[PDB]
RNA sequence: AAGAUGAUCAGGUUGAUAGGUCUGAGGUGGAAGUGUGGCGACACAUGGAGCUGACAGAUACUAAUCGAUCGAGGACUUAAC
RNA sequence: CGCGAGCUGGGUUCAGAACGUCGUGAGACAGUUCGGUCCCUAUCCGUCGCGGGCGCAGGAAAUUUGAGAGGAGCUGUCCUU
RNA sequence: AACAGUGGUAGGAGAGCGUUCUAAGGGCUGUGAAGCCAGACCGGAAGGACUGGUGGAGCGCUUAGAAGUGAGAAUGCCGGUAUGAGUAGCGAAAGAGGGGUGAGAAUCCCCUCCACCGAAUGCCUAAGGUUUCCUGAGGAAGGCUCGUCCGCUCAGGGUUAGU
RNA sequence: CCGAUAGUGAACCAGUACCGUGAGGGAAAGGUGAAAAGCACCCCGGAAGGGGAGUGAAAGAGAUCCUGAAACCGUGUGCCU
RNA sequence: UUAAGUUAGAAAGGGCGCACGGUGGAUGCCUUGGCACUAGGAGCCGAUGAAGGACGGGACGAACACCGAUAUGCUUCGGGGA
């Protein structure tokens, strides 16, 4: 199933479209736990479009990646970073692009933080 | 909704203020019981 | 045997009996590790008292501090603050800001 | 619904039975310790089989 | 498949438990882009094309690491052995 | 005249308002009519589901037996005879 | 000493015990008074005493007298603490990610994405408020949770009119 | 006569604080020690808060600071479940 | 070894007894104050501006108490003697 995450069906899209972009810039995020486990199901679809590289394939991926400059001084968008960097690295790999490592809970709410890293 | 101390600098000081209670002889008994008791805030 | 006393740090007692009942009987190598990970955020109030109780037994008596058995761990409701919290329809109920007294008597095996 | 009669000092303590919290599943890091909890990365060194991921 | 949490049940690297990735099933129903007809709005071809949430079958590619805790030594009277 | 800490107020019987009648008048009427804040976080016993201990003369895993407990318990046509 | 009696509300009578103060002396206290807590002691009761421990300066006895003379019940009064109960509630309304600060960060700061009002949730200025404004430190308390933060605390600074 | 729930409402910066538009209502709050000798110094802690050290007769006397009861809230328990 | 059997203990937690504690301020004493009175004195201040108050004054900003732009005070006459 999917996860409701306490957000409205439009709030989840703005939720997930941010976090998938932030894996492109940061290479790793410390979300909460079910914000981690529910993020890997989208990015491993989104990196799958990276390996294609069609003019049709990029225009599917722009609906989950926003307009944010990723590397300074090269002026790359996060859309550009998938097809230039990430796809050139995962031509060996078939699935399982982002491993998830659990960290301990958080102080102010007891929420289980979790670390996502791509791999 | 609306409550009863709609605050006024003027209307508070004219109805209840000092010279209004040095005005009438019954009004000065208010300034006698405010003195034999010995309050600090004489008439508001 | 050693003793540390907390004396009036604001937490409820019943929110600190529960942190306490994974300590009474344990060891120093078996409680400082456990209190860091409960998470139960009245823990580092107590963990700054147990670790201060050990460094009482470090300096003041030198009781071979890594070999200690935690013996007494009672917590009593200290001087209670009391505040009025307002409420609708003119009720104005009360909020009892509790306070506790943590005592962790640390002793030799 | 208003509680008809106060709970005595026995019944008050008898609901504290299952009210106790429990231990965390804890083991040591084979890098440092001491200790870690189960299956989650320590705050101690941050290694986790065994990459030094801070 | 179960479910408020506990519980049950499938499972923990002689592993398919879940996610991904493929091949599908069903669903939507002709993608972008390109060329052509049309002044044009649009149509036509590439082409049952494109897109797919839990649905199926493969794949260790990811996460199920480490490890810890609990748990017996079987009373004695009699009857038969 | 089961059932408002499960619900609805349509009438009776709150104040407003009329009509007939009565009284000198305020008002009155089991004579009629239009409108008229239905509050409660479930303590205990109950009920209905889920768990944690413990016991079952050693600890364990499966399948059970059934003392006992419930559920089900309705029938109409039509054709032949 | 013999004989008989000896339930009891409303009520009548009688006898007592208590507490505080005064009056006679007589008598305990730093070698520990009152009060407190304990204890298996004594009289018919109200009640007394003794040993221990705490307590650190007053106190009982007898004999009379005075009385703000005795507590379980006033939906009494005040104060404290429970119960419910770790329960209802946490006051409409999107944040997320990186860095920084610090002992500690989801709630503090900065940046970048995103989102809401936009005939108001914009500005300007009355009614009022009287420093809530700015800076620099803190952070116990008020913030319905934290909190390095604040309209909180401190210490300074802050309002210039012939129109 | 009272000895701080008494005695004036006020032994305490009281007709104060608060409550009211306003006339008005109107509290609570005594005691370190013989004197500050009011805890230099070390250890934990960010800091309160403690443990040693000294101060004094006492520090369990250390800021509601003499006495400290009970409701309550604990922790150990000897015997019962 | 099996059968047929009688009873102990276990305590997640709780009951009572005791020991040591903590919030709580109450009985003790102790008054800084009050309450009743006695014997005496005083029984009136104010346009030469009163009773009562605001603004203020200190090397120290708040407040109490004293005081008034001579402002935490000024003369003078007495008491007083570190």
């Amino acid at each position: 199933s999917y996860r409701k995450l306490g957000r409205t069906s439009a709030q989840r899209k703005a939720m997930l479209r941010d976090l998938t972009t932030d894996l492109i810039i940061n290479e790793r995020i410390e979300t909460t736990e079910t914000r981690a486990k529910e993020l890997r199901s989208v990015v491993e679809k989104m990196i799958t479009l990276g390996k294609r590289g069609d003019l049709h394939a990029r225009r599917q991926a722009a609906a989950y990646i926003r307009n944010e400059v990723a590397n300074e001084e090269n002026n790359q968008d996060a859309l550009q970073k998938l097809f230039s960097d990430i796809a050139t690295r995962y031509e060996e790999r078939q699935g399982g692009y982002t491993r998830i490592m659990k960290l301990g809970p958080r102080r102010g709410d007891g929420a289980p933080m979790a670390i996502i890293e791509l791999v | 909704m609306k409550r009863t101390f709609q605050p006024n600098n003027r209307k508070r000081s004219k109805v209840h203020g000092f010279r209004s209670r040095m005005s009438s002889k019954n009004g000065r008994l208010v300034l006698a019981r405010r003195r034999r008791k010995g309050r600090k805030v004489l008439s508001a | 045997q050693a003793k540390a006393v907390a004396r009036t740090v604001r937490i409820a007692p019943r929110k600190a009996r529960l942190v306490m009942d994974l300590i009474r009987g344990k060891q120093v190598g078996e409680a400082v590790s456990i209190l860091n990970l409960t998470p139960r955020a009245a823990s580092p109030i107590i963990e700054k008292v147990l670790k201060s109780a050990i460094a009482n037994a470090e300096h003041n008596y030198e009781m071979d501090a890594n070999n200690l058995v935690i013996s007494q761990a009672f917590v009593d409701e200290g001087p209670t603050l009391k505040r009025f919290r307002p409420r609708a329809m003119g009720r104005a109920s009360q909020i009892n800001k509790r306070t506790s007294h943590i005592t962790i008597v640390v002793s030799e095996k | 619904a208003v509680p008809f009669r106060r709970t005595s000092k026995m019944k008050k303590r008898l609901r504290r039975t299952h009210f106790k919290l429990n231990v965390p599943g804890m083991t040591e890091c084979p890098s440092c310790g001491e200790m870690k909890l189960s299956h989650r990365v320590c705050k101690a060194c941050g290694s986790y089989n065994g990459k030094d991921i801070n």
